[PDB]
Protein backbone atom coordinates (compact mmCIF):
# COMPACT_ATOMS: atom_id res chain seq x y z
CA UNK A 1 0.00 0.00 0.00
CA UNK A 2 2.39 2.59 1.28
CA UNK A 3 4.86 2.83 -1.60
CA UNK A 4 3.25 5.25 -4.05
CA UNK A 5 4.98 6.34 -7.24
CA UNK A 6 5.08 9.50 -9.36
CA UNK A 7 7.43 9.15 -12.31
CA UNK A 8 8.05 12.76 -13.46
CA UNK A 9 10.05 13.55 -10.30
CA UNK A 10 10.84 17.25 -10.57
CA UNK A 11 9.67 18.11 -14.05
CA UNK A 12 11.24 21.17 -15.68
CA UNK A 13 9.26 23.18 -18.23
CA UNK A 14 8.43 26.75 -19.23
CA UNK A 15 5.35 28.83 -20.15
CA UNK A 16 3.12 27.10 -22.66
CA UNK A 17 2.28 24.14 -20.45
CA UNK A 18 0.54 20.96 -21.58
CA UNK A 19 1.97 19.12 -18.59
CA UNK A 20 0.51 16.04 -16.93
CA UNK A 21 1.19 14.05 -13.78
CA UNK A 22 0.43 10.43 -12.98
CA UNK A 23 0.08 8.36 -9.83
CA UNK A 24 0.85 4.68 -9.24
CA UNK A 25 1.38 2.62 -6.09
CA UNK A 26 2.90 -0.59 -4.79
CA UNK A 27 -0.62 -2.04 -4.72
CA UNK A 28 -3.84 -2.06 -6.74
CA UNK A 29 -6.44 -0.15 -4.73
CA UNK A 30 -9.68 1.78 -5.13
CA UNK A 31 -10.46 4.44 -7.71
CA UNK A 32 -13.26 6.68 -6.46
CA UNK A 33 -11.26 7.75 -3.38
CA UNK A 34 -7.98 9.27 -4.58
CA UNK A 35 -7.01 12.86 -5.20
CA UNK A 36 -4.38 15.42 -6.24
CA UNK A 37 -3.68 18.69 -4.43
CA UNK A 38 -1.70 21.86 -5.12
CA UNK A 39 0.83 23.35 -2.68
CA UNK A 40 2.63 26.66 -3.33
CA UNK A 41 5.61 28.10 -1.38
CA UNK A 42 3.67 28.95 1.78
CA UNK A 43 0.05 28.31 0.99
CA UNK A 44 -2.55 25.91 2.29
CA UNK A 45 -2.53 22.78 0.12
CA UNK A 46 -5.44 23.52 -2.17
CA UNK A 47 -7.76 21.10 -3.90
CA UNK A 48 -7.34 20.12 -7.54
CA UNK A 49 -8.98 16.77 -8.32
CA UNK A 50 -10.88 14.29 -6.15
CA UNK A 51 -11.14 11.24 -8.31
CA UNK A 52 -9.40 11.10 -11.65
CA UNK A 53 -12.05 12.63 -13.93
CA UNK A 54 -13.59 15.19 -11.60
CA UNK A 55 -13.76 18.83 -10.49
CA UNK A 56 -15.50 21.10 -7.97
CA UNK A 57 -17.95 23.97 -8.34
CA UNK A 58 -15.08 26.49 -8.29
CA UNK A 59 -11.91 24.63 -9.33
CA UNK A 60 -10.58 26.21 -12.55
CA UNK A 61 -11.46 25.04 -16.10
CA UNK A 62 -8.71 23.58 -18.36
CA UNK A 63 -8.20 21.36 -15.29
CA UNK A 64 -8.80 17.63 -15.64
CA UNK A 65 -7.51 14.11 -15.04
CA UNK A 66 -8.23 10.54 -15.99
CA UNK A 67 -7.40 6.92 -15.28
CA UNK A 68 -8.86 4.65 -12.63
CA UNK A 69 -8.22 1.57 -10.58
CA UNK A 70 -4.65 0.56 -11.24
CA UNK A 71 -3.25 3.90 -12.37
CA UNK A 72 -4.16 7.59 -12.30
CA UNK A 73 -3.41 10.70 -14.40
CA UNK A 74 -3.97 14.46 -14.35
CA UNK A 75 -3.30 17.45 -16.55
CA UNK A 76 -4.05 21.11 -17.07
CA UNK A 77 -4.27 21.41 -20.84
CA UNK A 78 -3.70 25.17 -21.10
CA UNK A 79 -2.72 27.61 -18.39
CA UNK A 80 -1.47 31.11 -17.78
CA UNK A 81 2.10 30.47 -16.58
CA UNK A 82 1.38 32.15 -13.21
CA UNK A 83 2.44 29.63 -10.52
CA UNK A 84 4.27 26.32 -10.68
CA UNK A 85 3.87 24.52 -7.38
CA UNK A 86 4.21 21.04 -5.91
CA UNK A 87 1.48 18.52 -6.70
CA UNK A 88 0.51 15.86 -4.15
CA UNK A 89 -1.23 12.53 -4.75
CA UNK A 90 -3.20 10.86 -1.98
CA UNK A 91 -5.25 7.71 -1.89
CA UNK A 92 -7.66 7.48 0.97
CA UNK A 93 -10.11 4.71 0.00
CA UNK A 94 -9.56 2.06 2.64
CA UNK A 95 -7.25 2.60 5.58
CA UNK A 96 -4.66 3.82 6.02
CA UNK A 97 -5.33 6.99 4.05
CA UNK A 98 -1.98 8.22 2.79
CA UNK A 99 -0.20 10.82 0.71
CA UNK A 100 1.93 10.78 -2.41
CA UNK A 101 5.48 11.56 -3.37
CA UNK A 102 4.74 15.09 -4.58
CA UNK A 103 5.83 16.36 -8.00
CA UNK A 104 6.97 19.92 -8.67
CA UNK A 105 6.41 22.10 -11.78
CA UNK A 106 8.73 25.07 -12.64
CA UNK A 107 9.88 27.31 -15.53
CA UNK A 108 13.21 27.30 -17.36
CA UNK B 1 -54.68 -12.74 35.40
CA UNK B 2 -51.62 -11.08 36.99
CA UNK B 3 -48.96 -9.39 34.81
CA UNK B 4 -46.36 -7.60 36.93
CA UNK B 5 -43.99 -5.00 35.54
CA UNK B 6 -41.31 -7.24 37.05
CA UNK B 7 -40.87 -9.06 33.76
CA UNK B 8 -39.92 -5.70 32.26
CA UNK B 9 -37.32 -4.38 34.65
CA UNK B 10 -36.23 -7.97 35.27
CA UNK B 11 -35.31 -8.14 31.58
CA UNK B 12 -31.71 -8.00 32.72
CA UNK B 13 -30.71 -8.03 29.04
CA UNK B 14 -32.28 -4.61 28.51
CA UNK B 15 -32.68 -3.97 24.81
CA UNK B 16 -30.57 -1.46 22.94
CA UNK B 17 -31.85 2.05 22.27
CA UNK B 18 -32.72 1.49 18.63
CA UNK B 19 -33.25 -2.25 19.09
CA UNK B 20 -35.72 -1.74 21.90
CA UNK B 21 -38.06 -4.57 22.84
CA UNK B 22 -41.80 -4.85 23.31
CA UNK B 23 -44.43 -6.56 25.40
CA UNK B 24 -47.99 -6.16 24.17
CA UNK B 25 -49.53 -5.66 27.61
CA UNK B 26 -53.08 -6.83 26.92
CA UNK B 27 -55.71 -9.07 28.51
CA UNK B 28 -53.93 -8.78 31.84
CA UNK B 29 -54.12 -6.79 35.08
CA UNK B 30 -51.73 -6.23 37.97
CA UNK B 31 -51.14 -3.86 40.87
CA UNK B 32 -48.13 -1.55 40.49
CA UNK B 33 -48.31 0.44 43.72
CA UNK B 34 -44.95 0.14 45.48
CA UNK B 35 -42.80 0.33 42.36
CA UNK B 36 -44.65 3.42 41.13
CA UNK B 37 -44.91 5.46 44.35
CA UNK B 38 -42.38 3.85 46.67
CA UNK B 39 -39.95 3.40 43.77
CA UNK B 40 -36.38 4.69 44.03
CA UNK B 41 -36.78 6.18 40.55
CA UNK B 42 -35.30 9.36 39.11
CA UNK B 43 -36.75 11.63 36.41
CA UNK B 44 -40.20 10.07 36.48
CA UNK B 45 -41.33 11.97 33.38
CA UNK B 46 -44.45 9.83 33.13
CA UNK B 47 -47.05 11.93 31.34
CA UNK B 48 -50.80 11.41 31.39
CA UNK B 49 -53.13 12.93 33.94
CA UNK B 50 -50.40 12.39 36.54
CA UNK B 51 -47.91 9.82 37.88
CA UNK B 52 -50.88 8.38 39.77
CA UNK B 53 -54.47 7.39 38.89
CA UNK B 54 -53.18 4.82 36.41
CA UNK B 55 -53.50 2.19 39.15
CA UNK B 56 -57.15 3.38 39.29
CA UNK B 57 -58.12 3.30 35.58
CA UNK B 58 -58.38 0.49 33.09
CA UNK B 59 -56.10 0.71 30.05
CA UNK B 60 -57.14 0.50 26.42
CA UNK B 61 -53.84 -1.12 25.54
CA UNK B 62 -50.35 -0.80 26.96
CA UNK B 63 -47.04 -1.29 25.16
CA UNK B 64 -43.61 -1.48 26.75
CA UNK B 65 -40.18 -0.36 25.54
CA UNK B 66 -36.68 -0.48 27.02
CA UNK B 67 -33.79 1.92 26.35
CA UNK B 68 -30.21 1.84 27.61
CA UNK B 69 -29.06 5.43 27.50
CA UNK B 70 -26.27 7.79 28.50
CA UNK B 71 -27.01 9.59 31.75
CA UNK B 72 -28.07 13.12 30.82
CA UNK B 73 -28.88 12.05 27.25
CA UNK B 74 -32.42 12.08 28.70
CA UNK B 75 -32.61 15.62 27.39
CA UNK B 76 -33.43 14.19 23.97
CA UNK B 77 -36.08 11.80 25.34
CA UNK B 78 -39.14 13.73 24.20
CA UNK B 79 -40.93 13.99 20.84
CA UNK B 80 -40.14 17.20 19.02
CA UNK B 81 -37.10 17.46 21.28
CA UNK B 82 -34.19 17.43 18.85
CA UNK B 83 -30.81 15.87 19.45
CA UNK B 84 -28.53 13.04 18.38
CA UNK B 85 -31.25 10.54 19.31
CA UNK B 86 -34.49 11.77 17.78
CA UNK B 87 -32.52 12.29 14.57
CA UNK B 88 -31.10 8.79 14.71
CA UNK B 89 -32.45 6.35 17.32
CA UNK B 90 -35.93 7.10 18.66
CA UNK B 91 -37.74 10.32 17.96
CA UNK B 92 -40.75 9.74 20.15
CA UNK B 93 -44.21 10.04 18.57
CA UNK B 94 -44.66 13.74 17.81
CA UNK B 95 -47.69 13.72 20.12
CA UNK B 96 -46.41 11.10 22.56
CA UNK B 97 -49.30 10.10 24.83
CA UNK B 98 -47.66 7.21 26.68
CA UNK B 99 -45.01 7.98 29.21
CA UNK B 100 -41.49 7.38 30.51
CA UNK B 101 -40.42 5.62 33.71
CA UNK B 102 -36.69 5.98 33.17
CA UNK B 103 -34.23 6.06 36.07
CA UNK B 104 -30.50 5.73 36.67
CA UNK B 105 -29.23 2.24 37.33
CA UNK B 106 -25.51 2.81 37.54
CA UNK B 107 -24.99 -0.63 39.09
CA UNK B 108 -27.61 -2.34 36.95
CA UNK B 109 -27.17 -2.71 33.18
CA UNK B 110 -23.49 -1.75 33.22
CA UNK B 111 -20.17 -3.22 34.29
CA UNK B 112 -16.55 -2.19 33.91
CA UNK B 113 -15.23 -2.09 30.35
CA UNK B 114 -16.75 -1.04 27.07
CA UNK B 115 -20.12 -2.65 27.79
CA UNK B 116 -21.50 -4.51 24.76
CA UNK B 117 -25.09 -4.49 26.15
CA UNK B 118 -26.29 -1.42 24.21
CA UNK B 119 -25.98 0.28 20.84
CA UNK B 120 -27.34 3.37 19.13
CA UNK B 121 -27.46 5.22 15.82
CA UNK B 122 -25.34 8.03 14.43
CA UNK B 123 -25.83 8.49 10.69
CA UNK B 124 -29.01 8.37 8.65
CA UNK B 125 -30.52 9.49 5.36
CA UNK B 126 -32.58 11.97 7.39
CA UNK B 127 -34.45 12.28 10.67
CA UNK B 128 -36.02 9.02 11.81
CA UNK B 129 -39.81 8.99 11.67
CA UNK B 130 -41.52 8.83 15.07
CA UNK B 131 -42.53 5.55 16.69
CA UNK B 132 -40.40 3.10 14.75
CA UNK B 133 -36.97 1.42 14.68
CA UNK B 134 -34.09 0.71 12.34
CA UNK B 135 -32.46 -2.71 12.17
CA UNK B 136 -30.27 -1.86 9.19
CA UNK B 137 -26.52 -2.09 9.41
CA UNK B 138 -26.20 -0.96 5.78
CA UNK B 139 -23.67 1.85 5.43
CA UNK B 140 -24.56 5.56 5.55
CA UNK B 141 -25.36 6.64 1.99
CA UNK B 142 -26.05 10.36 1.75
CA UNK B 143 -24.54 12.31 -1.13
CA UNK B 144 -22.83 12.08 -4.49
CA UNK B 145 -20.32 9.24 -4.54
CA UNK B 146 -21.39 5.61 -4.13
CA UNK B 147 -19.59 3.31 -1.72
CA UNK B 148 -20.49 -0.28 -2.73
CA UNK B 149 -21.42 -1.18 0.84
CA UNK B 150 -18.13 -0.79 2.70
CA UNK B 151 -17.35 1.74 5.43
CA UNK B 152 -15.36 4.83 4.51
CA UNK B 153 -15.39 8.50 3.64
CA UNK B 154 -19.02 9.73 3.68
CA UNK B 155 -20.16 6.11 4.13
CA UNK B 156 -19.81 4.88 7.71
CA UNK B 157 -21.42 2.11 9.71
CA UNK B 158 -24.26 4.07 11.31
CA UNK B 159 -24.61 2.17 14.59
CA UNK B 160 -21.90 3.35 16.95
CA UNK B 161 -22.43 2.77 20.66
CA UNK B 162 -21.43 4.48 23.87
CA UNK B 163 -20.55 1.23 25.57
CA UNK B 164 -19.92 3.01 28.88
CA UNK B 165 -19.27 1.45 32.29
CA UNK B 166 -20.61 2.40 35.74
CA UNK B 167 -17.53 4.41 36.75
CA UNK B 168 -18.61 7.47 34.76
CA UNK B 169 -20.27 10.66 35.93
CA UNK B 170 -24.01 11.10 35.98
CA UNK B 171 -24.29 12.49 32.45
CA UNK B 172 -22.07 9.65 31.20
CA UNK B 173 -23.36 7.19 33.82
CA UNK B 174 -25.77 4.35 33.04
CA UNK B 175 -29.43 5.19 32.71
CA UNK B 176 -32.24 2.70 32.32
CA UNK B 177 -35.23 3.97 30.38
CA UNK B 178 -38.61 2.40 29.76
CA UNK B 179 -41.33 3.92 27.61
CA UNK B 180 -44.93 2.86 28.12
CA UNK B 181 -47.32 3.74 25.32
CA UNK B 182 -50.74 3.53 26.97
CA UNK B 183 -52.37 3.77 23.60
CA UNK B 184 -56.11 4.05 23.06
CA UNK B 185 -58.02 1.94 20.52
CA UNK B 186 -61.59 0.81 19.80
CA UNK B 187 -63.84 -1.95 21.24
CA UNK B 188 -60.88 -4.25 22.04
CA UNK B 189 -59.63 -2.45 25.17
CA UNK B 190 -58.52 -5.10 27.64
CA UNK B 191 -56.00 -3.77 30.16
CA UNK B 192 -56.50 -2.59 33.75
CA UNK B 193 -54.20 -1.87 36.66
CA UNK B 194 -55.97 -1.72 39.99
CA UNK C 1 -12.86 28.42 5.30
CA UNK C 2 -11.07 27.37 8.48
CA UNK C 3 -9.00 28.81 11.33
CA UNK C 4 -6.55 26.57 13.10
CA UNK C 5 -5.56 27.68 16.58
CA UNK C 6 -2.47 29.77 17.20
CA UNK C 7 1.12 28.73 16.58
CA UNK C 8 1.57 26.67 19.72
CA UNK C 9 5.00 26.40 21.31
CA UNK C 10 5.14 23.40 23.62
CA UNK C 11 8.23 21.84 25.23
CA UNK C 12 10.33 19.49 23.07
CA UNK C 13 9.08 16.92 25.54
CA UNK C 14 5.42 17.36 26.52
CA UNK C 15 1.89 16.26 25.76
CA UNK C 16 0.18 18.47 23.21
CA UNK C 17 -3.37 19.27 22.15
CA UNK C 18 -4.24 21.16 18.97
CA UNK C 19 -7.47 22.93 18.05
CA UNK C 20 -9.20 23.73 14.75
CA UNK C 21 -12.24 25.90 14.07
CA UNK C 22 -14.56 25.85 11.07
CA UNK C 23 -16.48 28.39 9.04
CA UNK C 24 -19.62 27.52 7.13
CA UNK C 25 -18.86 23.83 6.89
CA UNK C 26 -19.91 21.96 10.02
CA UNK C 27 -17.95 19.07 11.51
CA UNK C 28 -21.07 17.16 12.54
CA UNK C 29 -21.72 16.72 8.83
CA UNK C 30 -18.25 15.38 7.96
CA UNK C 31 -14.93 14.12 9.35
CA UNK C 32 -11.66 15.92 10.05
CA UNK C 33 -8.15 14.71 9.32
CA UNK C 34 -4.80 15.62 10.81
CA UNK C 35 -1.60 15.60 8.74
CA UNK C 36 1.92 16.97 9.23
CA UNK C 37 4.35 19.06 7.22
CA UNK C 38 7.17 21.63 7.44
CA UNK C 39 9.05 23.94 5.06
CA UNK C 40 9.77 21.50 2.26
CA UNK C 41 8.65 18.18 3.64
CA UNK C 42 6.48 15.43 2.22
CA UNK C 43 2.89 16.21 3.21
CA UNK C 44 2.57 13.40 5.71
CA UNK C 45 -0.56 11.95 7.29
CA UNK C 46 -1.57 11.52 10.94
CA UNK C 47 -5.13 10.29 11.11
CA UNK C 48 -8.72 11.28 10.71
CA UNK C 49 -11.76 11.10 12.93
CA UNK C 50 -15.42 11.04 12.07
CA UNK C 51 -17.27 13.81 13.82
CA UNK C 52 -20.50 11.91 14.39
CA UNK C 53 -18.45 9.13 15.97
CA UNK C 54 -15.27 8.98 17.93
CA UNK C 55 -14.13 6.55 15.26
CA UNK C 56 -10.60 7.63 14.46
CA UNK C 57 -8.11 6.09 12.08
CA UNK C 58 -4.35 6.22 11.73
CA UNK C 59 -1.43 4.02 10.76
CA UNK C 60 0.05 1.40 13.03
CA UNK C 61 2.23 4.41 13.92
CA UNK C 62 -0.44 5.68 16.32
CA UNK C 63 -2.20 2.74 18.03
CA UNK C 64 -1.38 4.07 21.49
CA UNK C 65 0.53 7.09 20.14
CA UNK C 66 -2.55 9.11 19.08
CA UNK C 67 -5.78 10.74 20.45
CA UNK C 68 -8.35 12.95 18.71
CA UNK C 69 -11.34 14.78 20.14
CA UNK C 70 -14.41 16.77 19.01
CA UNK C 71 -16.70 19.52 20.43
CA UNK C 72 -20.43 19.28 19.44
CA UNK C 73 -21.08 22.51 21.45
CA UNK C 74 -18.18 24.64 20.25
CA UNK C 75 -17.71 22.53 17.08
CA UNK C 76 -13.98 22.87 17.65
CA UNK C 77 -11.92 19.85 16.72
CA UNK C 78 -8.78 18.82 18.54
CA UNK C 79 -6.02 16.28 18.48
CA UNK C 80 -3.43 15.40 21.07
CA UNK C 81 -0.55 13.11 21.77
CA UNK C 82 1.11 12.19 25.05
CA UNK C 83 4.88 11.76 25.35
CA UNK C 84 5.82 13.00 21.88
CA UNK C 85 9.37 13.47 20.59
CA UNK C 86 11.43 16.43 19.43
CA UNK C 87 11.01 15.03 15.92
CA UNK C 88 7.29 15.74 16.27
CA UNK C 89 7.64 19.44 15.32
CA UNK C 90 5.48 20.33 12.28
CA UNK C 91 2.73 22.58 10.83
CA UNK C 92 -0.18 20.36 11.85
CA UNK C 93 -2.68 20.76 9.06
CA UNK C 94 -6.25 19.83 9.76
CA UNK C 95 -8.54 19.47 6.77
CA UNK C 96 -12.09 18.46 6.14
CA UNK C 97 -14.43 18.10 3.17
CA UNK C 98 -16.72 21.03 2.58
CA UNK C 99 -19.96 19.79 4.19
CA UNK C 100 -23.13 21.66 5.13
CA UNK C 101 -25.64 19.17 6.56
CA UNK C 102 -25.95 16.64 3.70
CA UNK C 103 -24.40 19.25 1.38
CA UNK C 104 -21.02 17.51 1.23
CA UNK C 105 -18.01 17.32 -1.05
CA UNK C 106 -15.76 14.27 -1.35
CA UNK C 107 -12.49 16.18 -1.19
CA UNK C 108 -10.15 17.10 1.66
CA UNK C 109 -10.15 20.61 0.29
CA UNK C 110 -10.28 22.97 3.25
CA UNK C 111 -6.89 23.47 4.90
CA UNK C 112 -6.61 26.13 7.56
CA UNK C 113 -3.80 28.55 8.24
CA UNK C 114 -1.92 25.79 10.04
CA UNK C 115 -1.03 25.57 13.71
CA UNK C 116 2.72 25.69 13.79
CA UNK C 117 2.99 22.97 16.42
CA UNK C 118 6.49 23.48 17.76
CA UNK C 119 7.98 21.14 20.35
CA UNK C 120 10.36 23.63 21.95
Amino acid sequence: EIVLTQSPGTLSLSPGERATLSCRASQSVSSSYLAWYQQKPGQAPRLLIYGASSRATGIPDRFSGSGSGTDFTLTISRLEPEDFAVYYCQQYGSSPWTFGQGTKVEIK
Amino acid sequence: NLCPFGEVFNATRFASVYAWNRKRISNCVADYSVLYNSASFSTFKCYGVSPTKLNDLCFTNVYADSFVIRGDEVRQIAPGQTGKIADYNYKLPDDFTGCVIAWNSNNLDSKVGGNYNYLYRLFRKSNLKPFERDISTEIYQAGSTPCNGVEGFNCYFPLQSYGFQPTNGVGYQPYRVVVLSFELLHAPATVCGP
Amino acid sequence: QLVQSGPEVKKPGTSVKVSCKASGFTFTSSAVQWVRQARGQRLEWIGWIVVGSGNTNYAQKFQERVTITRDMSTSTAYMELSSLRSEDTAVYYCAAPYCSSTSCHDAFDIWGQGTMVTVS
